[PDB]
């Protein structure tokens, strides 16, 4: 049930 | 009020105008769910999906960053990406021999799979799992990490979503990764297992039948609290199963280690060890 997101940032 | 113009520039035949617009859009989408909604509302999705067919790697990379950032939004914002038709073109990029493109396609897919069960099932239905499972054999640690994120996300769903991961043959590779000397990769493999084992008893028993318990029980002796925690979360999830599952945990020698961990100085460790030990009576 553990979710994770990754952003793409400069 | 500049957004509509940026979205029109995504069609410009001047690659400088196009790229300027694309870089601005991707970064506005990184700024929270309201900014994501502004990008969606300005009509960016169809243009961004079209750009997943570009043979221009500079355009494709930034397009992928924009889609990844939109997919860091709420579940219905993720669903907008799926509804704009992104997934086949995105999944197809898992065949790329270009590591930058592969890495960026995996992030995007992993974010989509961080949505709710409708969003996860769409990723499954698009055919991603065999590729993701094969990337568990990658000798590229960056790619391997990302495949483990995507798979962990997929396995964060309900039992049907979990079972699709199991049916794609992920478990033998995940269990092999438990012997990695790479502490980063080990923890990601434990996360994937600890999501799979949060399913029902049939999913838990698949984790057991693939031979996870001896390795998890060994990891209860790790001096690295990050690893230990992740192994404890996995084993505790397994112990939440039925009596057959509990018995397998006991037969593997977990009780004696858990009793030792009850007094651990790390409070998160101590609490999960106590909870695990109680599940097993
Ligand atoms: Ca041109
Ligand atoms: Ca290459
Ligand atoms: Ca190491």
């Amino acid at each position: 049930k553990r979710k994770r997101k990754r952003k793409r940032k400069r | 009020s500049e957004l509509p113009q940026m979205v029109q520039q995504l069609n410009s035949p001047d690659q400088q105008e196009l790229q300027s617009a694309l870089r601005k859009l991707s970064q506005i989408a990184s700024g929270g769910n309201e900014q994501i909604q502004a990008v969606i509302d300005a009509g960016a999705l169809p243009a961004l999906v079209q750009l997943l067919s570009s043979p221009n790697e500079q355009i494709l990379q930034e397009a992928l960053w924009a889609l990844s950032n939109i997919a860091s939004g709420g579940n219905e914002q993720i669903q907008a990406v799926i509804d704009a038709g992104a997934l086949p073109a995105l999944v197809q990029l898992l065949s790329s021999p270009n590591e930058q493109i592969l890495q960026e396609a995996l992030w995007a897919l992993s974010n989509i799979a961080s949505g709710g069960n409708e969003q996860i099932q769409a990723v499954i239905d698009a055919g991603a799992l065999p590729a993701l499972v094969q990337l568990l054999s990658s000798p590229n640690e960056q790619i391997l990490q990302e495949a483990l994120w995507a798979l962990s996300n997929i396995a964060s769903g309900g039992n049907e979503q979990i079972q699709a991961v199991i049916d794609a043959g992920a478990l033998p590779a995940l269990v092999q990764l438990l012997s990695s000397p790479n502490e980063q990769i080990l923890q990601e493999a434990l996360w994937a297992l600890s999501n799979i084992a949060s399913g029902g008893n049939e999913q838990i028993q698949a984790v057991i039948d693939a031979g996870a318990l001896p390795a998890l029980v060994q990891l209860l002796s790790s001096p690295n609290e990050q690893i230990l925690q992740e192994a404890l979360w996995a084993l505790s999830n397994i112990a939440s199963g039925g009596n057959e599952q509990k018995q397998a945990v006991k037969e593997a020698g977990a009780l004696e280690k858990l009793e030792q961990l009850q007094s651990h100085e790390n409070e998160k460790i101590q609490k999960e060890a106590q909870e695990a030990l109680e599940k097993l009576q």
